[PDB]
């Protein structure tokens, strides 16, 4: 008898749920490929371990 | 109660739209009126105009 008050709450929560994944994708999916460092660590004395 | 819910939702959406508009205004100011140096702000790659 309270109408469709439920649907908007469900919709808003779903929107937040999608927004979180959108944020993660935007902030990290910045490179189209995958690179790997060479096994040799000869960087003129610079250490990145 | 229904009207209150609608008003609150509209206010939040308006805030989001204002943020988007501010970003758009900065983009128009920098990527169009001149040559930008920030990378990926005015499209992928080196920006020209
Ligand atoms: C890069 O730095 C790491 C430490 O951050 C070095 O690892 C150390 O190596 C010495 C001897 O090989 C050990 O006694 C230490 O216990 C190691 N520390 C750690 C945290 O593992 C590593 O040798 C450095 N590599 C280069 C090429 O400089």
């Amino acid at each position: 008898q309270y109408g469709s008050f439920c649907t908007q709450l469900n919709r808003a929560l779903t929107g937040i749920a999608v927004e979180q994944d959108k944020n993660t994708q935007e902030v990290f999916a910045q490179v189209k490929q995958i690179y790997k460092t060479p096994p040799i660590k000869d960087f003129g004395g610079f250490n990145f371990s | 109660q229904s009207l209150q819910t609608y008003v609150t939702q509209q206010l939040i959406r308006a805030a989001e739209i204002r943020a988007s508009a501010n970003l758009a205004a900065t983009k128009m100011s920098e990527c169009v009126l001149g040559q930008s140096k920030r990378v990926d702000f005015c499209g992928k790659g080196y920006h020209l105009m």
